[PDB]
């Protein structure tokens, strides 16, 4: 019973999130009532991690949502799954944050965030062993961004030892709402830098080229974007949720994918992603599991270096076959793996593949190429704060100009912290 | 080759043959240890908290 | 008779120890819950076979085994396994979250609020041992609670059992099944601790076990069963002295007076043969010469090395079958022309060789086919420091970039004890090449 | 696609090795500390061999033999062509040699009288591997006094077979690779090192045929052959016209059966047969002849370098025989069989 408490928080938190439970409690075999009806034991064997049984054998989500507006929680709560969540579990204000960091760091979301705590609390003293937590947010908006690092803040002042999981999703003027949002991922960024220990770095520019490009969509929906995540989620977090040896919980991740404290942003990549009956070989599955154009980051490895490398296979397979085309990926391309930490890469398989495919592949890197997603973030930032260009929506919340220019400095040193070590 | 030192018993026998002839810490330091890890991590998660106090 | 304690920790130690008893239980005749028709006197006795099991009133021998775990998972399958009836539940101690690799977080964090639980519950086997030989720990060089528990239990052992014996059955990292990037670290550090406090360790690399599963027993993707399986064998080779009628290492003293003649250097290689599939319906068996000629292919050694480029200190045969002194001694004098085999020049050029007519026990169902006879090679080689060699270098390149160390400085364990545990296996290094040079 | 790493600059027979598999389009090269290589071309001392064979799904193959130094040092040598059977004191075709600092001086000192009594020439020479300081004299109490490392003293051939016309002293190179099956493969190109000064019985010009000697001490460099190297063609015809044999019968029958003994004895002691990794190696072989047409086996190189000539067509037989064997792609060698 080692327990994860799921916090989604904001608009694109609660999307994300809604979907993320509604592929796990397939695979889990939970219907949209709770009611377990599967055919294998392996899916109720960690079951634990995720869900809290309640009385009839029902199996509740150990997930809070939380919102400044009402509405995207409205429509998850009349989502299809919508019945299995904790109404308890629901905290929510009514006036949202505007897109805007400050409202929800500082104005808005200071307001809510106790709540918010109550309810953590209430997970976690039921929890035998809570390992740590889960968050999933976007950087770009108000409330995920703002008041989502607020709340990773107070939860670690209260929970120090516990490991602290994001899925943050980071803005793409490709797909953009607003023009601040280079500010509010900004800010957030140094909270994670300080705050997590283990952040999942998803590229809405990424997850749009490869609708684009890839799946052949010419008009992608934030639906047809969301539908990448929940497939890239369900394969990450499988190694907690089912039997293994290899990242097995939070922290033993964290140790093997972690080597200096602040370098925690990893590039998750998923395989297959096809626009459907044919098989894909484990070849196949290992050269796009690897390929760029399967990365959920919108950065070139090659560009860098892979400090560690987690695989995770699901489906049926030669698992002997697994080792072969694995150790040929690393031995035909040991330069983008630094040589100074030796065997990098860790495998792990898993028999339950995801639901519509005969095999799968998920890839979760360490690599020194991310520091392309920061500095193309801060380059917007500092478009437009060298003209200080719509900063009067912060300083109207309290801001000072200064803290814009902490932020700028703290994300330009992690950059410089990726450069040295890729050289 | 000699065989020296038989001993046979009933489940078996063991021998020796020649070929050639040839040319701590006490329980209080321990317990001294242990408390300085731990008073080392009470220091971190004080400036941590510290830290977020500020 | 004298009794010895097995001690058991982390996964490795565990599931490799459950392998163990399961084993003697079919050597002894011992059956799953306990009861042993052969043994005569109910109750109570001094056989050999009691050196590892106790006997209540109702005739049940009660392995003198202790199970730690900093996670349940891996001992509740013990609680609810085949010979569930064996242990009770003062033998099984188990933890709420594990040391997650960190030798730190399993020797200091973890460990300080558990020791005291674990010594009270080897206190309670040893009084009732009338005279206590010492312990057998298992536990890997990997895991955080396996190289981080085991050595602070190793030093409270020196403290509170000051003139018993140590024994150490530890796994060395292989990548090929390992779990963990910083094994390296925990390894180093987890040797430089227990090394004065443990008179014998026999090391098994998983990369050797796994590959003579893969080879010898055609296994495409060995698993920790099929590894299992094999290293019990080894160790039931190691053991056998201590539960069965004999003169060759029959105390835990004797090992490291027939083994061990430099107190640092004590990591005799096992060599064992032969190693046949069960699934062959009808294999040749092999005869004492053949299996004693395969006691020097590396490729049958518990860690690959080249003893041909290092010098032997002591050399102990443990034969279990169909075999006379007059085979081994014609084996050994063909092997004598044939083999580099160097001593140092101060120690005889000799075998000390043990027979057990009992020929080697499988378990029913398995991966091994059963034979007449099979021999266990202890060999304490200069030879085997090529595996510190290994393990010091890739230390060496993570710890020059300071790589995961904020781990373990997170637990409370200061900086300087990476580069002092170092600077131990560079002098452990160096004293290998002054003996075998 | 195969990888290697290359550990020694220094070596111009595997950087033209290097070079070749470069140029094959099927092998890359990784740094020199990268350890998921499947060839190394590693360094002369201290190469690490017991980290070699310990990455999974990965074939390793290295360039020379561990343990091959006992045939490759003056001293080590010396012993084991006293100390192994195979071998025996009684060996014939290498000259009676000693080891000077066990130690045998008083054995040395035996002998020696035994040839200034005796009337027989009692011409000796002292050297050693710490060279580029060779002694050559007929006094032993001036030969012991120039070694005070571990120095040899043999005995000095005083009857050598002097190539006319010039009256000049020589010695063979032989080019033999073993690879990681234990076969010895004998290049078919040799070259005689030849001294271009007369032999003066009565100054180390024309006594040391080495070929930095001769170009830096001797006026007479070039004058017969180009670079004091005779290749096998020339020798041979001289063989004919002069003595009216052949280099087969006369010399390489020998060569052979020496190349064999000396590699067949450490066979149990370097072979990488069961081993986690495989070996190869080329070496280079010493040879002096007599006026009699008797070979002499003065030394054994386990890193040499090759005639300028023959640097293309031996470096491609090592991709062929060693390399390629056993990372197969997409005869100038003479097979010694043996058992
Ligand atoms: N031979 C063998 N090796 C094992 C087994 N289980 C784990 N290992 C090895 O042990 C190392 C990991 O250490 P573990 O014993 O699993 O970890 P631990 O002692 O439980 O410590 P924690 O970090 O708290 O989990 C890896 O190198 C594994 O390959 C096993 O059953 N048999
Ligand atoms: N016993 C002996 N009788 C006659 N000449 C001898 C001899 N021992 C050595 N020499 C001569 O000395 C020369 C060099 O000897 P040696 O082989 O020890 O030098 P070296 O090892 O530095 C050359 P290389 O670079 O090939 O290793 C040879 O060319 C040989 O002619
Ligand atoms: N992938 C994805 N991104 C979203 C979604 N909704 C919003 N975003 C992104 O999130 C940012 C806007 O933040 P949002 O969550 O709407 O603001 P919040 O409700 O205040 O937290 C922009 O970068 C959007 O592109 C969604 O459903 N999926
Ligand atoms: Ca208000
Ligand atoms: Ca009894
Ligand atoms: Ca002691
Ligand atoms: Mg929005
Ligand atoms: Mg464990
Ligand atoms: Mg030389």
């Amino acid at each position: 019973m080692r327990e994860i408490v799921h916090i989604q928080a904001g608009q694109c938190g609660n999307q994300i999130g809604a979907k993320f439970w509604e592929v796990i409690s397939d695979e889990h075999g939970i219907d949209p009532t709770g009611s377990y009806h599967g055919d294998s034991d392996l899916q109720l064997e960690r079951i634990n991690v995720y869900y809290n049984e309640a009385t009839g054998n029902k199996y509740v989500p150990r997930a809070i949502l939380v919102d400044l507006e009402p509405g995207t929680m409205d429509s998850v709560r009349s989502g299809p799954f919508g019945q299995i969540f904790r109404p308890d579990n629901f905290v929510f204000g009514q006036s949202g944050a505007g897109n805007n960091w400050a409202k929800g760091h500082y104005t808005e979301g200071a307001e809510l965030v106790d709540s918010v705590l109550d309810v953590v609390r209430k997970e976690s003293e039921s929890c035998d062993c809570l390992q740590g937590f889960q968050l999933t947010h976007s950087l770009g908006g108000g409330t995920g961004s703002g008041m989502g690092t607020l709340l990773i803040s107070k939860i670690r002042e209260e929970y120090p030892d516990r490991i602290m999981n994001t899925f943050s999703v980071m803005p793409s003027p490709k797909v953009s709402d607003t023009v601040v949002e280079p500010y509010n991922a900004t800010l957030s960024v140094h909270q994670l830098v300080e705050n997590t220990d283990e952040t999942y770095c998803i590229d809405n520019e990424a997850l749009y080229d490869i609708c684009f490009r890839t799946l052949k969509l010419t008009t992608p929906t934030y639906g047809d974007l969301n539908h990448l995540v929940s497939a890239t989620m369900s394969g990450v977090t499988t190694c907690l949720r089912f039997p293994g040896q290899l990242n097995a919980d939070l922290r033993k991740l964290a140790v093997n994918m972690v080597p200096f404290p602040r370098l925690h942003f990893f590039m998750p990549g998923f395989a297959p992603l096809t626009s459907q009956y044919r098989a894909l070989t484990v070849p196949e599955l290992t050269q796009q599991m690897f390929d760029s154009k399967n990365m959920m980051a919108a950065c070139d490895p090659r560009h860098g270096r892979y400090l560690t490398v987690a695989a995770i296979f699901r489906g049926r397979m030669s698992m002997k076959e697994v080792d072969e085309q694995m150790l040929n990926v690393q031995n035909k391309n040991s330069s983008y793996f630094v040589e100074w930490i030796p065997n990098n890469v860790k495998t792990a398989v898993c028999d339950i593949p995801p639901r519509g495919l005969k095999m799968s592949a998920t890839f979760i890197g360490n690599s020194t190429a991310i520091q392309e997603l920061f500095k193309r973030i801060s380059e917007q930032f500092t478009a437009m704060f060298r003209r200080k260009a719509f900063l009067h929506w912060y300083t109207g919340e309290g801001m000072d100009e200064m803290e814009f220019t902490e932020a700028e400095s703290n994300m330009n040193d992690l950059v410089s912290e990726y450069q040295q070590y890729q050289d | 080759m000699e065989v020296i030192e038989l001993n046979k018993c009933t489940s078996g026998q063991s021998f020796e043959v020649i070929l050639k002839p040839p040319s701590d810490p006490s329980l209080e330091e321990i317990q001294k240890k242990l408390e300085a890890a731990e008073e080392r991590r009470k220091y971190q998660e004080a400036e941590l908290l510290k830290h977020l106090a500020e | 008779m004298r009794e010895c304690i097995s001690i058991h920790v982390g996964q490795a130690g565990v599931q490799i120890g459950n392998a163990c008893w399961e084993l003697y239980c079919l050597e002894h005749g011992i059956q799953p819950d306990g009861q042993m028709p052969s043994d005569k006197t109910i109750g109570g006795g001094d056989d050999s076979f009691n050196t590892f099991f106790s006997e209540t009133g109702a005739g049940k021998h009660v392995p003198r085994a202790v199970f730690v775990d900093l996670e349940p998972t891996v001992i509740d399958e013990v609680r609810t396994g085949t010979y569930r009836q064996l242990f009770h539940p003062e033998q099984l101690i188990t933890g709420k979250e594990d040391a997650a690799n960190n030798y730190a977080r399993g020797h200091y964090t973890i460990g300080k609020e558990i020791i005291d639980l674990v010594l009270d519950r080897i206190r309670k086997l040893a009084d009732q041992c009338t005279g206590l030989q010492g312990f057998l720990v298992f536990h890997s060089f990997g895991g955080g609670t396996g190289s981080g528990f085991t050595s602070l239990l190793m030093e409270r052992l020196s403290v509170d059992y000051g003139k018993k014996s140590k024994l150490e059955f530890s796994i060395y990292p292989a990548p090929q099944v390992s779990t963990a990037v910083v094994e390296p670290y925990n390894s180093i550090l987890t040797t430089h601790t227990t090394l004065e406090h443990s008179d014998c360790a026999f090391m098994v690399d998983n990369e050797a076990i796994y590959d003579i599963c893969r080879r010898n027993l055609d296994i495409e993707r060995p698993t920790y069963t099929n590894l299992n399986r094999l290293i019990s064998q080894i160790v039931s080779s190691i053991t056998a002295s201590l539960r069965f009628d004999g003169a060759l290492n029959v105390d835990l003293t004797e090992f490291q007076t027939n083994l061990v003649p430099y107190p640092r250097i004590h990591f005799p290689l096992a060599t064992y043969a032969p190693v046949i599939s069960a699934e062959k319906a009808y294999h040749e068996q092999l005869s004492v010469a053949e299996i004693t000629n395969a006691c020097f292919e590396p490729a049958n050694q518990m860690v690959k090395c080249d003893p041909r480029h290092g010098k032997y200190m002591a050399c102990c045969l443990l034969y279990r079958g169909d075999v006379v002194p007059k085979d081994v001694n014609a084996a050994i004098a063909t092997i004598k022309t044939k083999r580099s085999i160097q001593f140092v020049d101060w120690c005889p050029t000799g075998f000390k060789v043990g027979i057990n007519y009992q020929p080697p026990t499988v378990v029913p169902g398995g991966d091994l086919a059963k034979v007449q006879r099979a021999v266990c090679m202890l060999s304490n080689t200069t030879a085997i420091a090529e595996a510190w060699a290994r393990l010091d270098h890739k230390f060496d390149l993570m710890y020059a970039k300071r790589a995961f160390v904020h781990w373990y400085v997170g637990e409370g364990m200061e900086e300087g004890e990476f580069s002092e545990a170092r600077e131990d296996m560079a002098a452990l290094e160096k004293d290998y090449e002054e003996v075998g040079v | 696609m195969y990888t290697f790493v290359v550990r020694d600059e220094n070596s111009s027979v595997y950087a033209e090795v290097s070079r070749l598999l470069l140029a094959t389009g099927q092998w890359k090269r990784l740094r020199k500390d990268n350890p998921r290589f499947n060839l190394m071309l590693g360094e002369r001392n201290r190469l690490p061999f017991g980290r070699l064979g310990h990455e999974p799904g990965l074939v390793q193959l290295v360039n020379y033999y561990r343990g091959a130094d006992k045939l490759c040092r003056k001293a080590s040598l010396v012993k084991l062509i006293k100390t192994s059977p195979e071998l025996s004191e009684s060996c014939t075709w290498f000259p009676e040699s000693y080891v000077i600092y066990t130690d045998e001086r008083e054995v040395f000192l035996a002998a020696y009288n035994r040839r200034r009594e005796g009337r027989e020439g009692n011409v000796w020479i002292a050297k050693s591997s710490a060279g580029a300081g060779i002694l050559i004299s007929s006094e032993a109490s001036e030969l012991l006094d120039f070694i005070d490392q571990v120095h040899v003293i043999q005995k000095y051939l005083e009857k050598p077979l002097l190539l006319e016309p010039g009256h000049r002293k020589f010695d063979i190179r032989s080019w033999v690779l073993v690879d990681h099956l234990y076969n010895i493969y004998l290049y078919r190109e040799g070259v005689l090192r030849t001294s271009s000064e007369p032999y003066n019985s009565a100054d180390k010009t024309c006594h040391l045929t080495n070929h930095c000697i001769q170009k830096e001490y001797s006026k007479n460099y070039g004058r017969y052959e180009e670079g004091n190297e005779m290749f096998f063609e020339e020798f041979n015809q001289y063989l004919m016209d002069a003595l009216n044999t052949t280099l087969e019968n006369s010399i390489l029958l020998q060569i052979k059966h020496i190349i064999r003994s000396c590699l067949m004895c450490i066979e149990p002691a370097i072979s990488t047969k069961h081993l986690h990794y495989q070996s190869f190696q080329l070496f280079g072989f010493d040879f002096m002849v007599d006026e009699e047409l008797k070979v002499w086996l003065i030394e054994v190189n386990g890193a040499p370098a090759c005639a300028q000539k023959l640097y293309a067509e031996l470096c491609q037989g090592i991709v062929d025989v060693a390399i390629s064997s056993v990372f197969p792609l997409a005869s100038i060698f003479i097979k010694l069989h043996h058992h």
